[PDB]
């Protein structure tokens, strides 16, 4: 795993040793080089996982979230040089460090062994991201952002971390496998019901669940392009990968748990799609359509299936891909007309056609038209819901038709009717947004011919 | 004052401190605080000014009531069994004065009153020696006795001076009120885990010394005491203001920096003894203290304030002074989470 | 509240005792000496920018002194911590071995006779 | 160039970087010979060799 | 286009003596520059 | 002063394509802006996708379906062959399972 | 000629290194693990005449 | 070895170095008098350092190279332009008088580190005791406005406390007439600009506060223009004069040790000019001053400290 | 134990309680401090006078000692304070706050 983890800290001295007109070649062609080399990753092996040594192990589980990580650090890179050109030398090296910092410390918390060191990566992570947010944020709320991204995540993980220690006070131990091999039945008791909602609810605001969102919306907004891409990529799985662990020592007990958690996740899923008819900001519909997704990934990780998991993992991947691209879109106007009001620049398919093709294919892949993974993802997770019970469907259904009432609404708004008589400064498309484009759309239209490295340890 | 009276004042300050750590006759530590409190005065008070004085009265009658009450509560011990050894005390009344007595000495709630003003009415130098050095010998005589202290009494204590310690400095544009009600917080969580463990309380003694040396080096360097003025900073030294903001961080307790293995060592040593309502309540109430320095840190390093003209001025004159320890401070109070293990060799 | 200052036959202050000489030192090699040059590396790079120095390449010889002290107190400090692990072991084990009634070994079920409740998924 | 004193002229004060040099060097050599008695030293006495 | 900075009302936020001035706390002032209060006229 | 500060004024964000008309919007240096395109098309496009894909597609079955589907059809051919039942209720043997000798 | 190209792309190492370097200790960290090398009930196998360990 | 406590404690002593002609000189006196030739004649007859009046550019000639920097990078204003529109709405006035002000405090710092340095004596043309006169002139022309004016008392009560003033005070006086038929006879297109009210409140700032003032704590002599051009007078009117009347004999080991401390690291006699008080006039917005730091750190040797810079000459770095 | 010990030990208590409950005067703050050590003097004396432990019959002379340090001290204080006042009044102590 090493192999991994030392060419990415590696990239730090790289680029503080560049030249000034260099540093961005260089990081990107080495992000590339890193994400080709952790693509061997994908080699899992069935029974058991890929155990490298004591402290770092690998599963298929951890493997596509890694690739996705290490596939997301040049996207980042490349959709940041834009509109960090006029910074200076030095700032442009502590931006790319923070970028790498992130990365390392997310490589890490996916293939960590034992569960003190997971959550000690797991904060880690917080401090680039906030770092990033608060000082190359655009505006005035981003201070107020970075204020909510950091106390609503430190207000859940504080009491996971007592629930972890306790726990290893009584086990003995939290290494993963031997908390999987020795695990034991929780009781029905009021100390059993307060540790299962220390051990759930720091991941639980990580999704975020619904009712713990508020942060997401302000976080996601006043971030730079990388800092919303990174954040909604792979940020919020964080959450996702957290229960997919720590469920394995929580059972009986979240047979009556998770009601609450379940009737949260489905009314606020058609709650957040409903959201998403209704926003003048392009960027807040797209972190509102990240809370419905992350909604339906709650309920199946919280139904406890094989197929619910898989379709956990697969809609995990599927929607870091589509997100990341969906941001990187309506960058692409702000930076044209600097506003994100969405019905300032319409008919821009008129304008700018690829891009308007980037738009559409991305708004079908938000939408989960088949055969593409985010509806492999969602039609197994509706499934394993419909064997929960059967009225789930109704729910269900109509979130499917909100999604994609909102979905072509963006796009209708923004690419069709008449283009905007006074904007006249729309400029042809950059070579570097068509393939930053292009870089997120065919992996994830390529993951199709291959699902099964997708979906995870239940496959 | 002549530099050879103020090396003399701080040698006898330091010889105090050592002789409370090194008595095993009450006698003798008793006679220690008084020495460290006859040579304290005068460094409160050596840039001259009302505020100084001020503070410097106020520092006196605060530690001379707390040394009239560890006198009773000695005399009271040696009544119930004539015993000078500081071993473990007879007497529970004559515990109780002497932990009430040791905690008016440090600072803790409710006897934190003292803390804020004193430290505002000082220079940062004599601010940096009271917060640091100055609790070091209550700190080892609460680790002689603390199988005697009552828990009960102790907790309280710890967590009023937390919960204190974040309230109050939610509030607080001057900078070295801000340090003072961190320190209120900090002596309240080593205070927490005395009566488990005195190598948690070293460890996060040492620790807090680490980073409030730090501070008070960065804060002497950048010579600014309020907010407003060390927002002026990020324009004359960038590099200042972002190792501060780091330090800011680690304070904070945030994972990696080597703030968060402190409350981590903390709260898994209290695990151990069935407390987990306390650590909870202690972290959760610790994220008060790190709203404020984020604060601190937004208004210094991660925005730029509007700065003056007659800054050009400064850009032309280096630092004449330059401090040996501070680089060495820095790296300690950030990267050393890693060596966590080594504390075994504080017991 | 404090476990191992009293152990008995313990000189105050000698950071390293005798007995510690019957255990393997650490390698120089050791991940954790070279993270202390690592430590000693980064106050050096502070130091020259605190002192509005070319960070990588102005002093080094101070350089060099820094990672060397760095190294030379982190092997010591390896060295006691190592002692004190190696102390606790010790002490825990002989405790074991002359208090059978309080550590006792019973016999082990197999899984096949052990009765365990199953919760069904559903 | 520069106008006046600037007590860092070309030459680097020669002492002092000799001072630093030789204690380095001396830090290094005590810290191998210390290693090389702390194996011989270990080995005796749980005879390995 | 350029990212917002605070600018002079933003900044006189953090220039009072406290934060959040109530009524009572309105009327205290921040301390003098240098320590240094000016003397009283209390003659003897 | 009617006025409450001394400030620069918002500059006008500048079009690559001005000095550069062919710009691939990478860099404001042509050299540059050309060889960034460059080496991201040829590593994420030649190197990352094609390659990474072709590697992903023959990677070898280390998880042993086509050895599942063996040793199944070997299970099916014997116990088809003997007039065994092709599955059991049972995953363990009962005679190594030790129940509780009373249930009332 | 390579004087000064080697002076401002000696950079472009440091990530192979990096790879090379991870791959070496993740060898020498499987040194570590062989307690049970061929000695599990499932794998355990007679030497070849030739060879001295199944893996390494 | 730097002087420091150290130094203090084993040795040098600053009272062991004054010879009788210590005595710190100021020659003030209203615009375009005669005061320079005065001051550099007094200066040479009695051996002392002379400092000429310090100006905008004053900082730059004690760092780096005493080469002028932009006006840009240093000062950011223009008396020539104070002299066409005194009552611009960009602040060029106050903006000019607190840059200078500011100057005439590092050159007070300067001249009172060399004096207890080495023990000659310093003579100056104006100080940070003598400048506000200009400013109470600005104040009735209606040239700054009230705020700038408690602005400007702040920044002075917090730093002119802090040192001795001057032994001998000398004002040289010119009538107003006289005034402008040498401004006229200069040449200088932009003086020709400034009003007879602008130099009377000049004088009358200096005849009824400075002089009374400073007689309280000083010996102050007075001289006409014509009896200016008398150096041999002058010089003899101030070696004969006794220096009983001020701080300067109440002052020991002790208080110079404190002084000479603060009168080298320029940084702290700088530290109160730069108080976060924002007016308009000397605020300078973040986006402005980030672009201008960076310009500044872009000079040939101002990027590192003066031993470090190797684009001017700079060796044996990797050594130092 | 006997009245005796009880009275001295109430002497303590009512000289802690006037030095906590403060008036205007300083002085008399600095005189109940005074009082304490004069009360722990005799409270230390009877003791070791009781238990005839011969070689603390020092320890009071040295408590004499440090008390007088004390005294001296408040009173270089006191000085201070009335040359910024003209009185001792601890009300004019309040530039600093919490
Ligand atoms: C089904 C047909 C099969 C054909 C066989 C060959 C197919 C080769 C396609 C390769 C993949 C396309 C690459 C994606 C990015 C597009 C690149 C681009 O910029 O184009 C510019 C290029 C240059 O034109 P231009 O004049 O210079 O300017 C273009 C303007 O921008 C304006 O351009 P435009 O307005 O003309 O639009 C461009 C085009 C491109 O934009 C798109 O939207 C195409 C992307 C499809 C939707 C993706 C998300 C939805 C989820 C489906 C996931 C499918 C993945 C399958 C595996 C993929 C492997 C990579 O959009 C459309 O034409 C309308 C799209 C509606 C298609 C609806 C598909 C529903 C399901 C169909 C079956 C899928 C499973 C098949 C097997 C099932 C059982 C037998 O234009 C084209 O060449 C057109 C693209 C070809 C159309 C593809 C439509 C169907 C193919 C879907 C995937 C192929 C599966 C192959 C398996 C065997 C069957
Ligand atoms: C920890 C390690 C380093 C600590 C000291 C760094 C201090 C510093 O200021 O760095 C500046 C320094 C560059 O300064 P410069 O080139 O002299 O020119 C200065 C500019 O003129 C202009 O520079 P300036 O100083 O005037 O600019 C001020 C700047 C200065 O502010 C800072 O630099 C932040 C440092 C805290 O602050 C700002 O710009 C304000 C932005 C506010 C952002 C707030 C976030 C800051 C906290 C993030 C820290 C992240 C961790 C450290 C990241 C790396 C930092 C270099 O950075 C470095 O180049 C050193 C970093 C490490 C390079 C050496 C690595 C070893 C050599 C390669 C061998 C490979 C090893 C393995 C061998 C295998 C065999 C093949
Ligand atoms: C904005 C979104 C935030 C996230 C929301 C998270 C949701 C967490 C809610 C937890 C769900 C259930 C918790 C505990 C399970 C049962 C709770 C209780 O109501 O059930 C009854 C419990 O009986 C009584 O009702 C006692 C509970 C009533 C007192 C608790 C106060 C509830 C008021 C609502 C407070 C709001 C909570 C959220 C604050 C933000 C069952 O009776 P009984 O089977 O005999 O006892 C079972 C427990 N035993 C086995 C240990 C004995
Ligand atoms: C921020 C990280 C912490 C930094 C701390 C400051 C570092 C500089 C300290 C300089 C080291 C020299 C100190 C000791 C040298 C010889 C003295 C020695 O003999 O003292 C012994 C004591 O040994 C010292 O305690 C060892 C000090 C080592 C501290 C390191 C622990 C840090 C925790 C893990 C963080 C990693 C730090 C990285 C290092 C740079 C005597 O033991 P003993 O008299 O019986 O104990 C008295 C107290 N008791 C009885 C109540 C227990
Ligand atoms: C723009 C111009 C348009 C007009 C021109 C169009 C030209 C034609 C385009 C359409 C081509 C359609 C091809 C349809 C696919 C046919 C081949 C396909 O079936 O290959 C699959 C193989 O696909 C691969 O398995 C999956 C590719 C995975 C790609 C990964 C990319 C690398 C990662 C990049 C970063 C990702 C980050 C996020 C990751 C989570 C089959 O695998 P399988 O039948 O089983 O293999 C059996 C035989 N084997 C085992 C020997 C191979
Ligand atoms: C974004 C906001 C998220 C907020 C999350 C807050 C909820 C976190 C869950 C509770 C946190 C503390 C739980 C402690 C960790 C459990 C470990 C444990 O097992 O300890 C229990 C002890 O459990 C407790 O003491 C916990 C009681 C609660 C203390 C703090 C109360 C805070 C408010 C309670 C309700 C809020 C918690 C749920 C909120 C949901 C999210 C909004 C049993 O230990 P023993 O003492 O040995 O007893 C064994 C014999 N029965
Ligand atoms: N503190 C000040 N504020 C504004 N203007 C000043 C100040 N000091 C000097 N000046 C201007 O600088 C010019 C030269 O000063 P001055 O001493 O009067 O002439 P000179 O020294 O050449 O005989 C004059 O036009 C004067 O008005």
């Amino acid at each position: 795993m090493l192999k991994i983890i030392i060419p990415t800290t590696m990239l730090l001295p790289m680029t503080w040793m560049s030249k000034h007109n260099m540093i961005w070649i260089n990081a990107t062609v080495h992000s590339l080089l890193i994400s080709l080399i952790s693509l061997s990753l994908l080699n899992q092996l069935g029974e058991n996982s890929l155990n490298f040594s004591l402290t770092f192990f690998s599963d298929s589980l951890s493997a596509p979230l890694l690739v996705l990580t290490t596939w997301l650090l040049p996207l980042m890179l490349m959709a940041s040089q834009s509109h960090l050109s006029k910074e200076t030398t030095t700032r442009k090296k502590l931006y790319i460090t923070m970028l790498i910092l992130l990365q390392l410390f997310l490589i890490m918390t996916f293939t960590a062994t034992e569960l003190i060191l997971f959550y000690i990566l797991f904060e880690a992570t917080l401090v680039p991201t906030l770092i990033i947010i608060t000082r190359w944020g655009n505006q005035t709320e981003r201070l107020n952002a970075g204020l909510y991204f950091l106390f609503y995540t430190l207000a859940g993980s504080l009491p996971l971390l007592v629930a972890l220690v306790y726990i290893q006070n009584t086990t003995g131990s939290l290494n993963f496998l031997i908390i999987h091999y020795w695990s034991h039945p929780l009781s029905n008791s009021w100390s059993n019901i307060f540790m299962w909602l220390a051990c759930i609810m720091a991941f639980m605001v990580k999704m975020p669940l619904y009712g713990l969102h508020l942060w997401l919306p302000k976080a996601h907004v006043e971030a730079p392009i990388a800092g919303s891409m990174v954040l909604a990529a792979v940020l919020l799985k964080l959450g996702g990968y957290g229960m997919m662990r720590i469920t394995t020592i929580l059972n009986p007990l979240t047979n009556y748990m998770a009601y609450p958690f379940l009737m949260l996740s489905m009314w606020g899923m058609i709650m957040t799609s409903s959201i998403c008819l209704r926003q003048t900001d392009l960027k807040s519909l797209i972190a509102y359509s990240s809370v419905s997704h992350m909604a339906l990934v709650i309920v199946a990780i919280m139904i406890q299936t094989p197929w619910s998991f898989m379709g956990a993992t697969a809609l995990m991947i599927a929607h870091g891909l589509t997100s990341s691209m969906l941001f990187c879109l309506a960058n692409t106007n702000y930076e044209r007309v600097h506003s994100r009001t969405m019905i300032l620049a319409r008919g821009l398919q008129t304008l700018l056609p690829l891009m308007a093709t980037w738009w559409l294919v991305a708004s079908l892949t938000n939408l989960a038209l088949p055969p593409s993974i985010n509806l492999i993802g969602e039609l197994f997770i509706i499934t394993a819901s419909f064997s929960w019970s059967n009225i789930t469907i109704i729910l269900m259904g109509m979130n499917m038709m909100i999604t994609a009432l909102y979905s072509l609404y963006m796009l209708i708004t923004t690419q069709r009717g008449k283009y905007t008589h006074h904007i006249n400064n729309i400029k042809p498309s950059f070579t570097r947004e068509n393939a930053l484009m292009a870089l997120h759309i065919l992996p994830l239209l390529l993951l199709t011919l291959n699902p099964k490295m997708i979906l995870g340890p239940l496959y | 004052m002549n530099p050879i009276i103020y090396t003399t004042l701080i040698m006898t300050v330091m010889s105090g401190t050592m002789l409370v750590m090194i008595s095993s006759h009450w006698l003798l530590i008793w006679i220690g605080f008084e020495m460290n409190l006859l040579a304290m005065i005068p460094v409160l008070m050596k840039n001259f000014n009302p505020r100084a004085t001020e503070a410097a009265t106020k520092y006196f009658l605060t530690q001379a009531t707390a040394s009239m009450m560890l006198m009773m509560a000695i005399i009271i011990n040696l009544l119930y069994s004539g015993q000078w050894t500081i071993t473990k005390m007879f007497n529970p009344v004559a515990m109780t004065m002497m932990t009430m007595a040791l905690a008016m000495k440090l600072g803790l709630s409710p006897f934190h009153f003292w803390v804020p003003e004193v430290t505002q009415g000082i220079s940062l130098q004599a601010g940096l020696l009271l917060l640091t050095w100055q609790k070091l010998a209550p700190l080892s005589v609460l680790c002689q006795i603390s199988q005697s202290i009552n828990p009960n009494l102790m907790l309280t204590m710890a967590m009023l001076s937390i919960l204190i310690g974040g309230w109050g400095g939610l509030n607080q544009t001057q900078l070295r009120k801000i340090m003072a009600y961190s320190s209120i917080a900090h002596m309240g969580w080593m205070t927490a885990v005395l009566p488990y463990n005195t190598t948690m309380t070293i460890l996060n003694l040492l620790i807090y010394i680490t980073m409030t040396l730090a501070m008070f080096m960065l804060l002497i360097h950048s010579s600014a005491t309020t907010t407003l003025s060390l927002s002026h900073t990020w324009n004359k030294m960038p590099v200042i203001t972002s190792l501060m903001m780091v330090t800011l961080l680690s304070m904070g307790g945030l994972p990696p920096l080597s703030g968060f293995m402190p409350k981590w060592m903390i709260i898994q040593e209290m695990t151990k003894n069935e407390s987990i309502i306390m650590p909870t309540l202690m972290a959760m109430t610790a994220l008060l203290n790190l709203y404020f320095y984020m604060r601190l840190a937004y208004s210094s390093s991660l925005t730029m304030f509007p700065s003056t003209n007659n800054m050009k001025m400064k850009w032309q004159f280096e630092h004449t002074k330059q401090m040996k320890l501070l680089p060495t401070m820095i790296v300690l109070s950030t990267l050393v989470l890693p060596m966590t293990p080594a504390l075994s060799s504080l017991n | 509240m404090t476990m191992m200052s009293g152990r008995p036959g313990r000189v105050p202050l000698q950071f390293l005792p005798n007995e510690a000489r019957s255990l393997p030192p650490p390698k120089l090699t050791d991940p954790r000496l070279v993270y202390m040059g690592f430590l000693g590396y980064c106050s050096g790079l502070i130091d020259n920018a605190i002192r509005r120095r070319p960070v990588v390449s102005a002093g080094l010889h101070r350089q060099l002194l820094y990672v060397t002290s760095f190294v030379f107190f982190g092997y010591y400090l390896l060295k006691r911590q190592d002692y004190m692990y190696a102390l606790r072991d010790h002490d825990m084990f002989a405790y074991v071995k002359s208090h059978p009634e309080d550590f006792p070994e019973k016999d082990k079920k197999t899984y096949g006779e052990i009765l365990e409740e199953f919760h069904p998924v559903r | 160039k520069f106008y006046i004193r600037e007590p860092p002229h070309g030459s680097p004060d020669w002492l002092k970087v000799g001072l630093t040099l030789g204690t380095s060097v001396f830090l290094w050599i005590y810290l191998i010979k210390q290693h090389k008695e702390d194996v011989l030293e270990y080995k005796r006495r749980n005879g390995l060799e | 286009a350029r990212q917002w900075q605070p600018d002079v009302e933003w900044a006189e936020q953090f220039g009072g003596a406290v934060m959040y001035p109530t009524k009572e706390t309105a009327h205290w002032k921040p301390p003098p520059w240098n320590d240094v209060d000016p003397p009283k006229d209390t003659l003897v | 002063p009617t006025i409450r500060l001394q400030e620069d004024p918002d500059p006008e964000d500048e079009n690559l394509y001005e000095k550069n008309p062919d710009s691939h919007g990478y860099d404001k240096d042509p050299i540059v802006d050309l060889w960034n395109m460059r080496v991201v098309f040829f590593f994420g496009f030649s190197i990352v996708l094609v390659l990474g894909s072709t590697f992903v597609a023959y990677l070898p079955d280390y998880r042993m379906q086509e050895w599942a589907r063996r040793e199944a059809e070997r299970l099916v051919k014997y116990r088809e062959a003997n007039g065994l039942p092709l599955m059991e209720s049972n995953c363990f043997d009962p005679n190594k399972i030790q129940l509780p000798e009373d249930e009332d | 000629n390579v004087l000064q190209i080697v002076r401002d792309h000696w950079v472009h190492i440091l990530v192979p290194v990096g790879f090379v370097f991870g791959c070496y200790l993740d060898r020498r960290s499987d040194e570590k693990l062989t307690a049970f090398r061929n000695k599990s009930l499932l794998f355990k196998r007679e030497l070849r005449p030739n060879e001295e360990v199944t893996w390494k | 070895l730097q002087y420091g406590p150290l130094a203090f404690v084993l040795g040098e002593r600053t009272t062991r170095k004054l010879t009788e002609t210590s005595k710190v000189i100021t020659v003030d006196g209203n615009i375009c008098s005669g005061k320079g030739r005065l001051a550099r004649e007094i200066a040479e007859k009695l051996g002392l350092r002379h400092f000429p009046e310090a100006g905008i550019h004053y900082a730059d000639s004690t760092t780096g190279d005493g080469k002028p920097l932009d006006v840009q990078l240093s000062g950011n204003c223009s008396l020539e332009k104070f002299y066409d529109d005194p009552k611009s709405n960009d602040g060029n006035s106050y903006r000019l008088q607190s840059w200078l002000y500011a100057s005439r405090l590092l050159q007070y710092a300067d001249a009172l580190e060399h004096l207890l340095s080495t023990g000659q004596g310093v003579v100056l043309e104006r100080s940070i005791y003598s400048d506000f006169v200009f400013l109470e002139a600005m104040y009735r022309q209606g040239f700054i406005r009230k705020q700038c004016v408690e602005h400007y008392n702040e920044v002075k009560k917090v730093t002119a406390c802090e040192y001795l003033p001057p032994h001998v005070v000398v004002y040289v006086d010119v009538p107003v007439p006289e005034i402008q038929s040498r401004i006229q006879k200069k040449g200088n297109p932009h003086e020709m600009k400034i009003t007879a009210a602008y130099l009377q409140d000049i004088e009358n700032a200096y005849k009824k506060t400075f002089l009374p003032e400073m007689s309280e704590k000083c010996e102050v002599l007075q001289y006409s223009a014509r009896e200016a051009e008398d150096a041999e007078k002058v010089v003899e009117d101030i070696e004969y004069l006794k220096c009983d009347k001020g701080p300067w004999p109440d002052q020991d080991d002790r208080t110079f040790h404190r002084l000479r401390m603060l009168v080298q690291n320029k940084l702290e006699v700088l530290n109160y000019t730069t108080i976060p008080v924002y007016l308009p006039e000397i605020t300078i917005g973040a986006h402005q001053s980030d672009r201008v730091f960076q310009k500044f750190t872009e000079l040939p040797g101002r990027k590192y400290s003066p031993g470090y810079n190797e684009d001017v000459g700079d060796k044996w770095i990797w050594l130092k | 134990m006997p009245l005796v010990y009880m009275n001295i030990i109430m002497a303590f208590a009512i000289a802690l309680a006037g030095l906590l409950m403060y008036r205007s005067h300083l002085m008399s703050s600095l005189l109940c401090l005074e009082g304490m050590m004069l009360s722990l003097f005799i409270m230390s004396t009877l003791i070791i006078l009781n238990t005839h432990f011969t070689l603390a019959n020092m320890m009071p002379i040295i408590l004499l000692v440090f008390a007088a340090c004390e005294a001296a001290l408040g009173l270089s204080l006191l000085v201070m304070v009335s040359n910024t006042y003209g009185t001792d009044y601890v009300q004019n102590l309040n530039l600093l706050q919490c």
